[PDB]
């Protein structure tokens, strides 16, 4: 959404563009559009979404 | 300098004129090559008249 993704090497971030504060990727952070096929250069990963603890109880 | 690869330095600056950055990463070869074209409309523009 406000940020660019970013890898230590072995985990996924998002951060900030102008100072590195690193966080989860969110269904907060980030906003959905299509399907992978579309974008040169996409990589996989998981994106955490904050309600799934919430339908855990 | 910090560097960046320049289709994410392209969709910062599409984010910077209120296009949303999914707008240049979907129509990333249409945004390239209507550049490619332009630039050689300007090259064709200078070689045909002073
Ligand atoms: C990347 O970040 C995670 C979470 O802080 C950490 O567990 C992992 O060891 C880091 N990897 C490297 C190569 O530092
Ligand atoms: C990055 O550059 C290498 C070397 O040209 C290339 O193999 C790779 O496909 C590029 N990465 C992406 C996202 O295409
Ligand atoms: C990403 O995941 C899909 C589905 O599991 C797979 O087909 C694709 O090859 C993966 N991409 C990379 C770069 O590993």
């Amino acid at each position: 959404r406000e940020g660019v993704f970013v890898s230590n090497g072995t985990h996924w971030f998002v951060t900030q563009r102008n100072f590195y504060e690193p966080q989860i990727i969110t269904t907060d952070n980030t906003f959905v559009s299509g399907n992978c096929d579309v974008v040169i250069g996409i990589v996989n990963n998981t994106v955490y979404d904050p309600l799934q603890p919430e339908l855990d109880s | 300098a910090l560097q960046i690869p320049f289709a994410m330095q392209m969709a910062y600056r599409f984010n910077g004129i209120g296009v949303t950055q999914n707008v240049l990463y979907e129509n990333q070869k249409l945004i390239a090559n209507q550049f490619n074209s332009a630039i050689g409309k300007i090259q064709d523009s200078l070689s045909s008249t002073a």
